[PDB]
């Protein structure tokens, strides 16, 4: 459909979620 | 009487309304209106309810803590140390 599941919330939530597995992708990435 | 906007954390803190444009480490935040340097969704004009204006500390996702995006090319978001309030 379209590039959001047509609520501010769910994207809210996606974008956010998207930063947390950032941080912990970050976290994997520095080992120094 | 909201000229006193308070620096706590009230609720999630999406209400924290502040002018603090420095996140927990003090690093400078990246405003939402701007995809420099970090391109992210958090389009203020998709997101206008949740006040996501300036390089301020926002929270507009319900995040644990308002935070910030980054201006620091390596962290791409930062949170933002801001206190708690009971309520």
């Amino acid at each position: 459909g379209s590039v959001e599941k047509l609520t501010a919330d769910a994207e809210l939530q996606r974008l956010k979620n998207e930063r947390h597995e950032e941080a912990e992708l970050e976290r994997l990435k520095s080992e120094y | 009487y909201v000229e006193f906007s308070e620096e706590c954390m009230h609720g999630s803190g999406e209400n924290y309304d502040g002018k603090i444009s420095k996140t927990m480490s003090g690093l400078e935040c990246q405003a939402w209106d701007s995809q420099s340097p970090h391109a992210h969704g958090y389009i203020p004009s998709k997101f206008p309810n949740k006040n996501l204006k300036k390089n301020y500390c926002r929270n507009p996702d319900r995040d644990l803590r308002p935070w910030c995006f980054t201006t620091d090319p390596n962290k791409r978001w930062e949170y933002c140390d801001i206190p708690r309030c009971a309520a």
